[PDB]
């Protein structure tokens, strides 16, 4: 099955000839106004661009030779008897040369040969937006008569204008009366009618170009008056002008608890600032990242890229990078090398922050982490390099037997006070110290001096199981040490040992003698306890107990076994109730039951009838 | 409660407490839309918006 | 006063010149060249495309002469040696006059032309790709030198070649001993040398055009070797065929349970396929393997959701010849049209299950077990109340009223239920015989309505989402306990006041409740629904207490042990009262952990079995 | 409850009347008749909860 028909048959016979390429000039508007841009009102973000370049070329024409600065500003107009949307700014205007050699022509900017001229590239390069030239088509969307009164800025030109229909043809004459700078008005289609209102418009203007470097007037009243912080040095802003932002961005009333002013140029342009809420996180938070690109001081609208890791999420702020490529329709080139490195130096970033926050305070940071600690521990579940698995891991918090009760230990300051030579680390799950002391795995554990640290909250045994390794240390569970390691008369234990081997010989695959129990009556063990009592929350009792192995543990010392011998003897029946219980007992306090209610009923049948002599 | 809006920085054992403009002094055409919801929810210490502003 | 400046004093005065619109393609070129692809291989796809298109135009060229046809395939090479990758098939072909026309004109194709005169629409309008005529100049991204050979179909026509290098200049000559059809030769950059092997270009064949409908060959290999039954009628596709393609779009072993073949035109074209798996949901389950396509090829959405998100486990392939496309043959991102056809697919979805419950009741019950858990998601994360209705008629219960091993849905309740009665009464519980001795059941025993019996988890918390079927309230046995409306008196009322003494710091308020027969005692809240989540909620995750009014039912022997107990032993009555406060509150579901009560528990019957 | 759902949402028994067809008992009765004069019938009754009882 293999054949081809290629050769080299091929050669040239006459003299070449030369040509260049052409464009056709309707299907480039049609392709442009039909499917180029996916949202509708992203023909004012275009226009107000084009007006906050004019502004910024002026400037700069103005300052070159030390002149006054005169008023610099953007309106908006709405009609709604009309249906006429209105832009108007200060701008250095357009000659009669300037609107067909920019206008007329499709992905032509004149402000690209602007910074062409300038052989600075310092400060007009990272304060102009124009980059393709075909912005200004936009319109086209919505409007089908499109109307420019402009005229330049230098001393003595004349008032033109400028008529289309986005037909492929347009007009051009002469108009009187045209104030400097540049007025442009779009007539809207019958379909496109919602642009006419003050509520449409406003939800736009904020949404896409609220920070823009000059004041918008929106008929009437301006929009712009709040600055953009991310962008001065952080020895500039005090800290209301941080609190202020951050009700903004966030929309909260309440003040943040952490504040972050990130800038580096090094490795790649990046400005930002990071927030963390003072509230206690709310239910939106887990379910899906509350940061906004920012390019030029204008919305790049990613909403669908997470250029911060999901794990977190529950941080607002806003990220500036000039650096991060575009596409023509204005949004990320999705998927891109540069675009992952990013989020790597963030993520980097943000957990050194978090960990010097630790050092500086110890009792601000345990309340953070007790409010926060979900995020952390499902970002260790979620992850991939171990490398990751153990930077996070210096964020938990645990205590330990070694201290008194109340006070938190980190990881690294448990991996401090090891032997010269033990590498393990042992942990203990418990809802409660009271429980956890208690707990029969502890007592058995006690015969060696060690330190063991003591989870309360849920899915750290599954956090740490996924752990797996911390500074090349191995983690083990109390629960598997026990396994892992290599009064009652005996003829009165032996007689009672063969009993539950029949009556139990369903829920119980094997049970031995125990002498590490002081105040436990019995003691349950499983092979693989971390899976066991995780697989359970995933999925009767005999289908629970026969893969689990369900081995089983006896303390002679303790009076529950003493007062069982005379059960023989004189109350044989009640011998079957009390034995049950007692394996019921040790299966709840191992952990290993996912609901009692299945032994409400025979536990008041043996109460019932065991204690009617008082 | 008695000289919230003074004109110059106030200090108390370090920090600040004025955090605050007077937007009643200045022009309609200096003060964004931002702020006159912000100062609302101050003078009414309430945590809706204005349905009406005559400045 | 309001600051603005826009007024109405301009006005025209000048003569009316006419110009029209121009374009520089020295800047168009740099547009298409990196700035309009995010990926790098895109390139091979729309070389692809533009090659069957060619074959299109001449087969409908013969079938106007009714004459046989030739030969008709697409072969593709890679040349590691020099780096150079080389794509040839046997197309209408291209004269001097047509190269300058299509190649040297950017925004504009020729498939339009011939798409516009046809007349019929049917013919090539379902089967030609190009619609936007930048296609071709996807190839620069990667290349420094194009060399193109082809000469026309035209019994006659001679050969021509074509150069250029992206600067904006290309070049045209005659050539001599080119075959029939189009050959394009592409030097590689040196950054992009990646695509001259062949395990890179294996990948992006079968990625985006592995559906093509001509014989695709590489290196001389062939590589298709399958068909699209989506857009074929559902009686000549056999099974095998059906059983051929799950394996391919799953990347799967087994053998579907389950197979849709959906196929609308009259509100917009639809030919789609679906599959349901025979394995247990996987661990990964809790664009969803419904990839789009449009055309025969890939659109790659990703994350558009066509199907809704509860619907996650079903798999097969979505066909659209209407489907608005982005410049860069992307899905235009938040369309109308695409919401319509979300809406559309959750219907006939939906329908489908039910018509498959009636079909085979026994093979339902079996599915209704393996993926439960998305259809209760589904009603969770639903906003319409309409779409909460109708996932709700899939779901299987048990009720009281009937012999265990058998289920009833919903909308036969309602069909059975009297006319007075204008709600429905709902139980949890884990199963059936821990169901009915629960002491709310026999509460409600005394009249003659039916209950339902829910055993899987968050059942209530489905429910209580719900809230409304068929205009009918939907109110759990709890509900209805608190809204509704041997031992003497003076012996029991002193005695009830004892446990107000011992147990007001828990139990808020307490009285006496003579509807129990076996059980001692009884826990109800008001928001019982509400409680039994919020109370497991709250310990599951740390994020954003009660009133328990305890019942004692006087005829029972334990509460009646008590009586003699307060004058003989009241330190152990004390542990007796303990624990008979936690075996009520278990029985709720509203207990904590039940590490806690461990200890208790054995300390209680040290001392109270110490007489024997 | 077929002619009267929309309003009354149920009906009992009593047999302690003997000079009167019907009654109407709520919850907080107190409440809801100064409550109802400061803020048809179905969006009233919605709020006031009708029982209808009915001496036969
Ligand atoms: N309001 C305006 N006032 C003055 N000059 C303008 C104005 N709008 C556009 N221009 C000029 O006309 C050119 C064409 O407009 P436009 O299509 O927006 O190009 P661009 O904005 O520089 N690049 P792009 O990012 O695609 O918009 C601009 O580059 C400017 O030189
Ligand atoms: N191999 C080919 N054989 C014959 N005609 C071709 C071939 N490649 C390109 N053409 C013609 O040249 C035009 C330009 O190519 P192309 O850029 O793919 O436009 P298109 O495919 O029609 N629209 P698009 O979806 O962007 O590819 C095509 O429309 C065809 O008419
Ligand atoms: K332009
Ligand atoms: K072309
Ligand atoms: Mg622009
Ligand atoms: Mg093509």
């Amino acid at each position: 099955p293999l054949h081809s028909i290629i050769s080299s048959t091929e050669s040239v016979q006459g003299s070449t000839s030369k040509h260049e390429f052409q464009a056709e000039t309707k299907k480039l508007l049609d392709i442009v106004a039909r499917s180029l841009y996916s949202e509708k009102e992203v023909f004012i973000r275009e226009l107000i661009s084009n007006a906050s370049d004019a502004l910024e070329k002026l400037r700069h024409k103005l300052v070159s030779d030390g002149q006054a600065l005169p008023e610099m500003e953007i309106h908006l107009q709405t009609n709604a008897e009309k249906g006429t949307i209105t832009i108007q700014d200060t701008g250095i205007g357009m000659t009669q040369e300037e609107l067909v050699s920019n206008l007329g022509t499709i992905a032509r900017s004149g402000s690209k040969a602007f910074l062409d001229a300038l052989q600075n590239q310092a400060e007009a390069s990272s304060k102009i937006i124009g980059q393709f030239g075909v912005g200004f088509y936009s319109a086209f969307m919505v409007a089908d008569r499109v109307e420019v009164y402009s005229r330049s800025a230098a001393p003595g030109s004349l008032g033109y204008q400028w008529l289309s229909d986005g037909s492929g043809v347009f007009e051009i004459a002469e108009a009187s009366g045209v104030r400097t700078g540049t007025k442009i008005i779009i007539h809207l289609k019958s379909d496109c009618k919602e642009f006419s209102s003050e509520a449409r418009v406003r939800d736009v203007v904020t949404k896409y170009s609220n920070f823009v470097s000059f004041p918008l007037y929106l008929n009437g009243r301006r929009m712009n008056t709040l600055q953009a912080i991310w962008m001065m040095d952080p020895k500039d802003v005090g800290e209301w002008q941080h609190e202020e932002f951050y009700r903004y961005v966030a929309q909260a009333h309440d003040k943040p608890r952490y504040t972050l002013h990130y800038k580096t140029d090094a490795p790649l342009n990046i400005r930002s600032i990071f927030y963390v809420p003072d509230m206690k996180p709310s239910m939106f938070d887990v379910s899906r990242s509350s940061v906004a690109l920012y390019s030029r001081k204008v919305l790049i609208q990613t909403k669908a890229t997470d250029i911060l890791p999901k794990w977190l999420r529950f941080i607002r702020g806003v990220v500036d990078s000039e650096d991060i490529p575009l596409n023509l329709s204005r949004e990320l080139l999705q998927e891109s090398a540069l675009i992952r490195k990013l989020r790597d130096v963030l993520q980097q970033r943000l957990i050194k922050f978090f960990i010097d926050q630790s050092k500086k305070d110890a009792e601000k940071y345990a309340k953070f982490f007790e409010d926060y600690g979900l995020f952390m521990r499902e970002g260790i579940v979620t992850a991939t390099e171990q490398e990751v698995k153990e930077d996070i891991a210096k964020l938990l918090r645990y205590e330990s037997s070694a201290l008194p009760s109340g006070q938190l230990t980190s990881l690294s300051e448990y991996a401090s006070r090891m032997r010269a030579g033990t590498r393990n680390i042992y942990y203990l799950c418990a809802p409660n110290r009271h429980l956890a002391e208690h707990s029969p795995y502890y007592e058995a554990m006690k015969k060696k001096d060690t330190e063991v640290l003591f989870c309360f909250e849920q899915f750290d045994e599954l956090t740490l199981l996924h752990l797996r390794e911390f500074d090349k240390k191995k983690l083990i569970s109390v629960e598997t040490d026990i396994v892992v390691d290599h009064c009652l008369s005996e003829k009165e234990t032996e007689e009672l040992m063969a009993w539950m081997r029949n009556v139990l010989g369903s829920r119980v695959t094997n049970v031995k003698v125990t002498l590490r129990l002081d105040t436990h009556p019995a003691m349950v063990t499983v092979l693989e306890m971390g899976a066991a009592r995780h697989f359970l929350r995933m999925q009767t009792q005999e289908e629970r107990a026969q893969l689990l192995q369900p081995t089983l543990e006896i303390n002679p010392r303790h009076a529950l076994i003493k007062k069982l011998n005379q059960l023989r003897a004189s109350e044989p029946g009640l011998a079957q109730l009390l034995v049950d219980q007692i394996y019921e007992n040790a299966m709840i306090a191992a952990g290993l039951v996912d609901d009692p209610r299945a032994m409400v009923g025979r536990l008041n049948e043996l109460l019932v009838k065991a204690l009617e002599r008082h | 409660k008695y000289s919230n809006f003074v004109s110059f920085p106030l200090y108390l054992n370090g920090r600040r407490m004025n955090t605050l403009q007077a937007i009643w002094m200045m022009d309609p055409k200096d003060v964004g839309e931002w702020q006159h919801e912000e100062f609302y929810r101050y003078v009414a210490q309430a945590h809706d918006k204005p349905r009406y502003t005559l400045h």
